[PDB]
């Protein structure tokens, strides 16, 4: 089943993990009036560059899905595994989550890949 | 600043015409209506009419349809008004008014936040309660409205001899300048505005209104 | 995270149909199922049956395949993650095993192998299938009397006798005074027909201060009374006090 | 059984904002070119094949009043005008004393003229020897001065002639949205225009729009579904107009009766000024032609919709406008360069209680205009040649109710307009700008060693 | 720690080191007058790009740190690892190697990951 | 330091259209006096001494 871009917007967030490939697919697209769509495409490519950005510093590169070593806090709205993905919209799950967002990328960025490529290349020396 | 500048009053005879102006100025013309209202002493407040500036649009109260004209000049920035087959009944003190909201994106005509200083002109639902309230400094008077019609309700405060003030809008905001000691309450078509702590500035007669409707009026005096 | 909200309390003769209300209120109507559970005091707990509010579909338990209609309304959105929903049910041919409380429950999840089951539950409503026809109750005041002399407080009342069927709502003051109310159960009587009795803890100060009036409603047969409890009691060990 | 966080890149998670939008003009608009009509030059093609993807279980709040793209398409549109009226012939040394008379024709009085022949200097090629040249202006275009007359926009601001090779025909525009962006549909069959929206869709390029500018009537709109709509902002409040849009549409034929003739008189070096000459036939008015059954069944279904609001049993009285400049009071528009003015004080002369030919209507025309109420840039449209006769679709009107009635059971409905971003308000209700947040974390068992 | 931006100037490479995910998070930061800065952040995601290929056609694409296969050739200033590392600032040092930054350069994009991915495509068809 | 101008104008808007308009200076209301400013003695001083 395709239901197209931004298909699964009311579906649960473990249904809609499955319409990731489309809504990446259509994210990107390949005298005055003419710069109306010039600056816009343009600030189309800043704002995928910027994810990108974010998408590669982090402990991911590999887009899509990736996995993090950071403990779940339960300040950040405590729910169960089986209330988020099978009762939970992913509008709704950002509505809660809109607080933590910056600290959870602070968490990402800085804490992981700063210590973790590091530590790497001290265990790729020996 | 927002200032309109109305023409002084005066005494016409029946069966006569009359004529008032009203300059605006410190914001855009073009942005939103002028409105004109008459108050006739101990009389619910009549709405007579509002004109767009843009294009010159107006609309008239049923009561005054064919009687009234209303135009305006926007280079001066003057709006004009012109009122026929004057009887007895008319005597009033006209007033052109423009709403708080105004913008260029859109506005709210009916939260009636500035007043010209009025224009005497003699010529020879909302329930609103209690009528009168006769209380002493530091006590609180409790007016009512009620409605039947639901929507941004506002209360105005005339004090005698000045035109009245915005004092309260969207029956639980208070405009700019209102102290905490005013405040409203809703409950179902019910209309309540608290005055805590009464002073000589707070007499005088209240009204409520929702868009182009207003109350009897209040006269809260002190005793 | 919502409120399910059903119909009052019917009283239905066996052979007639009855249909129960169940408003939702708080979450979107249509991303959980609406089940039907009854409980009789012959056959315990029982599940009737449920229906998802999206596509119409209805799974009905064997016992209550031929006569049993599960209807729902259309999703009345509130705002983008909550709203407002009501379903019905039509339960036709009532015997006399049918008298119980009915249940309607809202579905736990929306995808997984538990999607249908019973999570958020309503108050219920008691259905009661007789021959025997609607008696209305019989107010009476109970006159004030003396709890504590060195505390200085009273207990008064109302006593809703012979009534039939269940249930009998009973308030003060149009729901003003509600603190201290004890609502007894009622007594199934020899004859068949019920009676409670409903008493408020008051202080014996408050005289000519509060209006005391008991509100009872009966509407099975659409009558309320309003009483008006006399505050002067008889109790000599509460007049030392007045 | 501790959950741990997992970023997801293109979850379909969406936020109302506002952004630049571009043009869309299918293929065959382009065909058309006439030293690029209106607009479409460096536009972008429409897709031959767009999509309109149903967003399933989607209920999305909509809001025409607090729309954006209203606003940028009015802005739009203003910079058009601008950029259209930039290169064109300046009519300065045009505010000359006019010597104007009568037409030539038969009484009677009460004919007003309307059409004044007036002789003038003019400026030569050369700059030496003047020219006594004659054309043939409107009355509303002149205003005497102490018969010597002069152009009515001569102490307000400058004037340029439109040039003869660009056209003022609406053309289908669509509006699209860059990468990241995307346009929400509402496809419900009632939606009254705010509130969340059942049936959600999402589009790339929203359908042909033609910027029909337009006063009083809504012409060449969208019809609506089953019933006809009505929209307001604030019902009980009058001051916000009231939009409504029709089901069947109303089928009006306008015509200008006056095939006239364009004299080149030549303001040289190069500037070449395109005056009216004689009339060839008879002196007659432009009119507009209204189908009086279709008129009375198209009032009669909006009566109905109109008590719904107002009271089951309450009569609706239809009065025209109350008055000010001439683009409020008359149905204002333009048919094949020419800029009507009609009156429609024979349409909205009516009073509805609870329960075969053509209502002509007098047109007149205006050249020098002045619409958005813009103040510095006047323009001349030049003279038509030909019988101008056109035949258009009234899809929508725009009222106004009289206020201070507390006594009474009637309401009365005026013509209105003005403000010409609500003749946008009437296409893009149903159209709204969302943006793309394809970042989305959720916790999972998932980790690494 | 975290000294921000450009904070580790004037310490030591070993310790500029750790503030790696410090100056690569704002380098790209998400009518006339108002092309001004349209043009500059134009120039400014074409310098990021040209940074980003550089740091791709190398054998790294993970970016902040990448080892390669190159032997540290002792005319491009003869120092020591400890006096690199705690003895010379990121500035100090770039002023010495700016003579043999695009001789390393062309080292890396030519002798690497074209000789190197050739091989690899020949060591993963058996 | 303060700055005056002593000498409350009018503006005569004369028309030099179609559209423009010039702004002359009318009729001077008051007094003929001309544009000053005051610089204090006492801070002249200092600053003068503390920059020396
Ligand atoms: C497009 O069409 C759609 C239809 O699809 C349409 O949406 C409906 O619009 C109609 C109007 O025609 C609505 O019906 C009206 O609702 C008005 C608003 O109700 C809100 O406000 C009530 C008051 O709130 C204040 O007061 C309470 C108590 O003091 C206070 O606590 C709050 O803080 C707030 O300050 C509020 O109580 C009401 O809440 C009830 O109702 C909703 C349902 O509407 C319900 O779900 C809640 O559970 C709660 O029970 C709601 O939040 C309203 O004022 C009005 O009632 C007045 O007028 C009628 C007479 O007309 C009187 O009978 C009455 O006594 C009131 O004075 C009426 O009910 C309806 O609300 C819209 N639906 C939705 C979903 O919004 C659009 O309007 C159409 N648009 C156009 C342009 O035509
Ligand atoms: C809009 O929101 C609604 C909810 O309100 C959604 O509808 C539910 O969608 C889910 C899927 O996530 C449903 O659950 C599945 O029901 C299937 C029913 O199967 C029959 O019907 C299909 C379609 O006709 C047939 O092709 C199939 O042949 C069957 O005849 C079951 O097959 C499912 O159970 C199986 O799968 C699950 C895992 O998916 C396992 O756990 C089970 O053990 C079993 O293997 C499942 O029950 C549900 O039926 C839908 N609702 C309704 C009322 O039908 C929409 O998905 C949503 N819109 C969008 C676009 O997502
Ligand atoms: C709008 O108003 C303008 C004036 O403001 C008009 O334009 C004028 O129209 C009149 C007609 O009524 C013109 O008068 C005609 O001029 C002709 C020009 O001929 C020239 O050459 C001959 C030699 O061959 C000279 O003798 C003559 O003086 C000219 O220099 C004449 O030939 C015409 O004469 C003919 O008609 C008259 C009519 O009575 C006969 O009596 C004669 O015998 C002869 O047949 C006539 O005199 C005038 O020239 C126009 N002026 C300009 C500047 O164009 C419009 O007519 C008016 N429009 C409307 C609709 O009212
Ligand atoms: C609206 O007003 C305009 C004003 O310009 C009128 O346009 C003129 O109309 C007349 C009449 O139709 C045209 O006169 C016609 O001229 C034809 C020859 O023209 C060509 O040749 C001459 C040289 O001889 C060139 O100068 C010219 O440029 C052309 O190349 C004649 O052949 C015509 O006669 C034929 O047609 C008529 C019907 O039209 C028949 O009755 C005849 O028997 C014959 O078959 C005719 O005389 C004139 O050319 C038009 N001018 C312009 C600029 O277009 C419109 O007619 C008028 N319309 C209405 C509805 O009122
Ligand atoms: C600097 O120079 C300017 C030159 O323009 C002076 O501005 C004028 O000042 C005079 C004096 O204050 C003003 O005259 C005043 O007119 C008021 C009425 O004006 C309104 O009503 C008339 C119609 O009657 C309208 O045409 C007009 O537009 C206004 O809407 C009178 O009420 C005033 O009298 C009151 O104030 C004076 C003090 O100012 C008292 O002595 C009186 O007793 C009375 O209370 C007054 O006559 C004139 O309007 C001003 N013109 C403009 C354009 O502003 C400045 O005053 C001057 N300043 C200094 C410091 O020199
Ligand atoms: C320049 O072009 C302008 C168009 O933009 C002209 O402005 C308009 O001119 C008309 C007259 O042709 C005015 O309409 C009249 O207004 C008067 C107002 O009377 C009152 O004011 C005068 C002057 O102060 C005073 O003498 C009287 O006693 C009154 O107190 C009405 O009485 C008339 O009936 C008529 O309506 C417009 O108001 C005016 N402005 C606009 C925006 O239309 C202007 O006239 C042109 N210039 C010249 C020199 O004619
Ligand atoms: C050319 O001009 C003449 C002269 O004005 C026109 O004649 C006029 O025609 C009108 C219309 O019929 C006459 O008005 C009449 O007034 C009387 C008054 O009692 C009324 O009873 C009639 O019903 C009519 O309204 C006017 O008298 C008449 N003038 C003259 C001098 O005869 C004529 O119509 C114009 N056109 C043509 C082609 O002649
Ligand atoms: C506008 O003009 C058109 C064209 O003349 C009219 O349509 C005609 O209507 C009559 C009467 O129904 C028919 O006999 C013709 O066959 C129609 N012709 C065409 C081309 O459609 C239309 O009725 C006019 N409408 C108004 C309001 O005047
Ligand atoms: C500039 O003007 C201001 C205002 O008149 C002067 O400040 C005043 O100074 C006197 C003397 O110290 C005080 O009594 C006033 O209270 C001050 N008023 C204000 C508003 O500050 C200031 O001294 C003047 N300076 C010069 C250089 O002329
Ligand atoms: C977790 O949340 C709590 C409370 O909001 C806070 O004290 C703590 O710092 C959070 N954890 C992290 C890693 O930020
Ligand atoms: C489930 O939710 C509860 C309540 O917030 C919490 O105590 C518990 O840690 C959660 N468990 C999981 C596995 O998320
Ligand atoms: C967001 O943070 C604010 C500030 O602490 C708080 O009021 C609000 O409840 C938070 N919302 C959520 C969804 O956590
Ligand atoms: C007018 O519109 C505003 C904006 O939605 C709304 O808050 C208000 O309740 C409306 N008034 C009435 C009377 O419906
Ligand atoms: C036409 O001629 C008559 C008669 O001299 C005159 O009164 C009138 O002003 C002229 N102009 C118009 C437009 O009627
Ligand atoms: C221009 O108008 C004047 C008006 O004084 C007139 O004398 C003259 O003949 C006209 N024509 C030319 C070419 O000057
Ligand atoms: C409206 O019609 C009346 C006659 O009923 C007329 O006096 C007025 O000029 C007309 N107004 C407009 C704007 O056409
Ligand atoms: C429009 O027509 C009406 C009715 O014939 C008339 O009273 C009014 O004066 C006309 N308006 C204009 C501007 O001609
Ligand atoms: C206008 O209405 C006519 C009459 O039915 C119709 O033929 C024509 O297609 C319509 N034009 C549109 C909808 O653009
Ligand atoms: C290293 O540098 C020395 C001296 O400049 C030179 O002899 C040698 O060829 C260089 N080797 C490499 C690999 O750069
Ligand atoms: C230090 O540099 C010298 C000269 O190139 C070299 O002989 C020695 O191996 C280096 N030592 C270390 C520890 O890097
Ligand atoms: C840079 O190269 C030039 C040219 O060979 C030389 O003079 C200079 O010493 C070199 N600098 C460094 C820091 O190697």
């Amino acid at each position: 089943v395709f239901l197209g871009f931004l298909g699964a917007a009311g579906s649960t967030m473990g249904a809609a993990s499955m319409t990731l490939t489309v809504q990446a697919r259509n994210l990107l697209s390949g005298t005055v009036w003419g710069i109306k769509q010039l600056q816009a495409r343009v600030l189309a490519v800043e704002r995928y560059l910027r994810d990108q950005q974010l998408l590669g510093i982090w402990g991911c590169s590999g887009k899509l899905i990736c996995c993090t070593n950071v403990p779940w806090n339960s300040s950040w709205s405590n729910r169960n595994l089986s209330e988020i993905w099978d009762n939970m919209t992913w509008l709704q799950w950002d509505k809660e989550i809109s607080n933590y967002t910056q600290i959870i990328y602070g968490l990402l960025e800085e804490s992981q890949n700063q210590q973790e490529k590091n530590e790497q290349d001290l265990l790729a020396l020996d | 600043q927002v200032r309109l500048s109305q023409s002084g009053g005066q005494m016409k005879k029946p069966g006569e015409s009359m004529r008032l102006s009203c300059r605006a100025s410190g914001y855009e013309f073009l942005n939103c209506p002028i409105n004109w209202i008459r108050l006739a002493p101990g009389r619910r407040p009549e709405w007579m009419g509002w004109l767009k500036p843009r294009g010159g649009a107006v609309n008239y109260a049923r009561k005054f349809q064919g009687r009234v004209t209303m135009t305006r000049d926007v280079y001066s920035d003057t709006a004009f008004l012109e009122l026929r087959s004057l009887t007895s009944d008319d005597t009033a003190v006209y007033f052109c008014t423009r709403g708080k909201y105004c913008t260029a994106r859109d506005y709210y005509n009916w939260d009636f936040e500035h007043w010209g200083r009025g224009a005497p002109v003699t010529v020879s639902v909302l329930t609103q309660s209690p009528a009168t309230l006769s209380l002493s400094p530091g006590e609180t008077a409790i007016i009512s409205c009620r409605t039947s019609q639901s929507g941004s309700l506002a209360w105005y405060q005339q004090r005698p001899g000045q035109a009245p003030r915005l004092v309260i809008y969207s029956g639980s905001t208070r405009a700019a300048g209102i102290p905490d000691r005013f405040s409203g309450s809703r409950w179902g078509a019910d209309y309540n505005l608290s005055i805590s702590n009464l002073e000589s500035g707070d007499f005088g007669v209240y009204y409520c209104q929702q868009y182009e409707f207003f109350g009897q009026g209040t006269k809260v005096q002190v005793d | 995270q919502g409120q399910l909200v059903q119909s009052g309390a019917e009283l239905k003769k066996p052979g007639a149909s009855v249909k129960i209300s169940c408003k939702t209120s708080g979450y979107r109507f249509n991303f959980y199922h609406i089940n039907w559970i009854r409980q009789t005091a012959g056959r315990g707990p029982e599940w009737m049956g449920w229906i998802s509010p999206y596509s119409g579909d209805k799974n009905l338990a064997p016992a209550f395949q031929d006569r049993v209609i599960m209807t729902t309304d259309t999703e009345v959105p509130v705002t983008s993650f909550t709203s407002t929903g009501a379903a019905y049910m039509e339960i036709r041919n009532l015997k006399f095993d049918d008298t119980g409380t009915y249940f309607c429950a809202k579905g736990l999840l929306r995808d997984g192998s538990s999607t249908w089951l019973p999570y958020l539950w309503g108050q219920g409503t008691l259905l009661t299938v007789s021959s025997a026809s609607t008696k209305g109750p019989s107010v009476f005041p109970l006159a004030p009397s003396s709890k504590s002399t060195s505390g200085g407080t009273a207990a008064l009342g109302c006593l809703v006798k012979d009534y039939f069927p269940e249930p009998v709502t009973v308030s003060w003051n149009s729901g003003a005074l509600t603190s201290g109310v004890h609502t007894f159960p009622a007594v199934l009587q020899s004859s068949g027909l019920y009676s409670l009795s409903s008493v408020v803890t008051v202080p014996s100060s408050s005289l000519g201060t509060q209006t005391y009036i008991c509100n009872v409603n009966h509407k099975p047969s659409n009558t309320k009374v309003d009483k008006r409890v006399e505050p002067k009691s008889c109790d000599k060990g509460l007049e030392v006090l007045f | 059984e501790n959950l741990w966080v997992t970023v997801y890149y293109g979850v379909p998670v969406w936020k109302d904002a506002e952004t630049t939008l571009f043009c869309a003009s299918d293929a065959k608009a382009y065909e058309t070119e006439k030293h690029n009509v209106w607009a479409t030059c460096a536009c972008v093609p429409t897709d031959p094949n767009p999509q309109e993807i149903h967003l399933e279980n989607v209920t999305e709040e909509f809001n025409m009043w607090k729309n954006n793209m209203v606003e940028q398409m009015h802005t739009d549109i203003i910079s058009l005008w601008d950029q259209s009226l930039k290169p064109c012939v300046k009519l300065t040394p045009l505010c000359v004393t006019l010597q104007c008379t009568n037409v030539t024709n038969n009484i009677t009085d009460d004919m007003r003229g309307e059409l004044k022949n007036c002789s003038f200097n003019m400026t030569t090629e050369l700059r030496d020897k003047k020219q006594k040249v004659y054309s043939l202006f409107y009355r509303l275009d002149v205003v005497q001065i102490n018969k010597e007359y002069r152009l009515i926009n001569c102490n307000t601001s400058a004037i340029t002639q439109a040039c003869p090779k660009v056209s003022f025909e609406p053309i289908p525009i669509h509006y699209c949205a860059p990468a990241g962006f995307a346009i929400l549909k509402c496809k419900d069959k009632k939606f009254n225009g705010t509130g969340p929206c059942p049936s959600v869709s999402t589009v790339q390029c929203t359908h042909g729009i033609k910027p029909v500018v337009s006063t009083q009537l809504l012409l060449n709109g969208s019809l609506a579904e089953e019933e006809v709509m009505i929209r307001s902002e604030n019902i009980t409040n009058n001051a916000k107009n009231i939009l409504v849009q029709f089901n069947t549409p109303v089928q009006i034929n306008c015509t200008r009766p006056n095939n006239n003739t364009r004299k080149s008189i030549r303001i040289g070096p190069g500037q070449a000024f395109y005056a009216t000459g004689d009339i060839i036939g008879d002196i007659r008015q432009a009119h507009c032609n209204v189908s009086k059954a279709t008129w009375n069944e198209t009032l009669g279904k909006v009566v109905k919709q109109l008590r719904k609001h107002f009271g089951n049993n309450t009569i609706i009285r239809f009065a025209n406008s109350s008055g000010g400049d001439l683009e409020v009071t008359t149905h204002s528009f333009n048919c094949g360069g020419e800029f009507f003015y009609c009156n429609t004080s024979g349409l909205f002369n009516s009073t509805w209680i609870s329960n075969n030919d053509s209502i002509t209507l007098p047109c007149r025309i205006k050249q020098i205009i002045n619409m958005w109420q813009r103040i510095g840039q006047a323009m001349y449209a030049p003279p038509i040649q030909g019988v101008i006769r056109c035949v258009s679709n009234i899809t929508g009107l725009i009222l106004t109710r009289d206020g201070g009635a507390n006594n009474t059971s009637t309401e009365t409905f005026r013509p209105g307009g003005g403000d010409m971003r609500d003749n946008w308000r009437s296409e893009l209700y149903k159209y709204k700008v969302v943006k793309i947040e394809p970042l989305g974390v959720a916790p999972t068992r998932c980790k690494r060693r």
